[PDB]
């Protein structure tokens, strides 16, 4: 009942990866004077503003002239923003009336309906801010005479143990619901990230745990939860190299608990590495899914990218599963596939080219796209399959009049 | 085998620092 | 005049080429489909859920202000 574990290997395994981090205060970083974007220089702020806090509580008066200073900009920022808020207020009250200002509706594409018969329900008045944000969630196929519209997407974002602007734990939530009499759908994720260190006063060190449920009644009657802790250095083998390990937990909880059900464990890799002219991302994967009742199933993935200097388009990646189903010892299945573009410019036109490679049956898919915003010089391979057509019509009208 | 020694030696050595 | 009157007659020659009913057969044979872009998704339900992909975090840039 649980998932294949390819869709775990999968998962597992898809490049290299980079966590969340901090967001800054604008007006109190750079005091007062504009500022432009950096990573090291924000992420040095948050977390010296913390220790010159600490050491102006032990006593320091070096340390107290600064958080005095930051404590200045913070106040004068701070009022500056609400002075704007009520400008823009009054604006508003100034502009339009006691009324209020609405939305676009929806657009769905064509049908045929008049295409104004329900676009009355989707402009609504603003609210403009509250923390979360709303979109609708659509279904393929929707009711014939009505919008197709079905459930909601809630999504927040927030960064709490923060002193002044100097936050603590970036943090995350998306639930989608749709709740009608017959179904239940109810889907959610959470990311909340922990910072260790950053440069000066450490390597950059990350970790993030990442926590997923999914519930689908009447379907399904069981719920499924998924965990990932996953850590990252820059370094370990030279300068500035992103390594990064993890592992995942993940249950079918049996009508909802979940000390019971089929589980699934799995660890995975990620690195970097420059060697000659060839730079290389690497990740690779390994999981030991439980079944429904057979036992141990395991199965090995990985995924490179190889960057090459020298002919600075050609883009190439090479992907790889190794599957051990029961009777391990004769029952090895591995696949593999090598994937290639290129891009060109000729005749007032953009090319680009893919070759795909599967290597279990030996096909080479080739597909071309191209892109002329100057003429119709490129329509001159349309006289290929309007020869055809003919020889496919004369032919029908020939057993057609017998 | 590949992924569960070498999956153990980044999280040793990244338990090496902290 | 001309030139839709040679790239027919050029296309009368060379799509009139030997067997042209195995390679029908070689396309048809391969009923799997070519493989489809991978995307993060949930189990039961199959909509998208949000990747950390280095590539594209690294150009991501927010910031704190006030709540009214
Ligand atoms: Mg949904």
């Amino acid at each position: 009942r649980l998932p294949p574990m390819t869709f775990f290997v999968e998962q597992m395994s898809e490049g290299v990866l980079k966590p969340e981090g901090w967001a800054t205060m604008e007006t109190v970083a750079g005091l007062g004077e504009e500022v432009t974007e950096d990573e090291g220089a924000e992420s040095f702020n948050h977390v010296y503003y913390r220790q010159m806090y600490e050491l102006a509580v032990a006593g320091d008066p070096w340390a107290q002239r600064e958080y005095a200073a930051m404590l200045r900009a913070y106040d004068k920022g701070c009022e500056s923003y609400r002075a704007s808020y009520e400008e823009a207020d009054v604006d508003a009250n100034v502009e339009y009336g006691v009324e209020s200002y609405v939305v676009d509706p929806i657009d769905f594409g064509p049908s045929f309906d008049p295409e104004d018969m329900y676009s009355h329900r989707h402009a609504y008045a603003e609210a403009a801010d509250a923390g979360v944000t709303v979109i609708p969630s659509q279904d393929y196929y929707g009711p014939e005479h009505d919008d197709p519209l079905n459930g909601i997407v809630f999504q927040y974002e927030a960064q709490p143990f923060s002193r002044h602007g100097w936050g603590g734990v970036p943090f995350d939530l998306t639930v989608c619901c749709e709740k009608d009499k017959t179904s239940l759908c109810l889907q959610g994720e959470t990311h909340v990230s922990l910072v260790h260190s950053v440069p000066p006063f450490g390597p950059r060190h990350i970790t993030q745990v990442t926590g997923s449920w999914e519930v689908l009644r009447p379907n399904i009657k069981d719920v499924m939860y998924q965990l990932e802790v996953d850590t990252f250095k820059d370094g370990l083998l030279g300068k500035s190299d992103h390594a990064g390990c993890g592992l995942m937990l993940a249950r079918l909880g049996e009508g909802g608990d979940p000390r019971k059900g089929p589980t699934a464990v799995g660890v995975r890799l990620q690195d970097t590495l420059r060697v000659g002219p060839f730079k290389l991302e690497a990740c690779a994967s390994k999981v030991a899914v439980q079944g429904p009742t057979g036992g141990k199933e395991e199965g090995w993935g990985a995924r490179a990218f190889v960057g090459y200097d020298w002919l600075p388009g050609l883009g190439m990646a090479f992907d790889f599963i190794q599957e051990r189903t029961p009777e391990e010892g004769g029952k090895r299945l591995r696949g593999y596939g090598a994937n290639f573009t290129y891009d060109w410019e000729a005749l007032g036109a953009a090319f680009g080219m893919e070759v795909d490679y599967v290597a279990a049956s030996e096909s080479v898919f080739v597909s071309v796209n191209a892109f002329s915003g100057n003429d119709y010089r490129l329509g001159w391979l349309l006289l290929l399959p309007a020869v055809n057509y003919f020889k496919e019509t004369v032919s029908s009208l020939w057993a057609r009049l017998r | 085998k590949f992924i569960f020694w070498a999956a153990m030696v980044y999280a040793t050595l990244y338990g090496n620092y902290e | 005049a001309v030139k839709v009157a040679l790239g027919v007659a050029f296309a009368f020659w060379w799509t009139s080429g030997p067997g042209a009913d195995e390679e029908m057969d070689a396309k048809a044979q391969q009923e799997p489909d070519r493989r489809s872009q991978y995307t993060r998704h949930y189990a039961f339900k199959g909509r998208g859920r949000k990747e950390f992909l280095r590539s594209d975090m690294k150009n991501d840039a927010n910031e704190l202000v006030p709540t009214r």
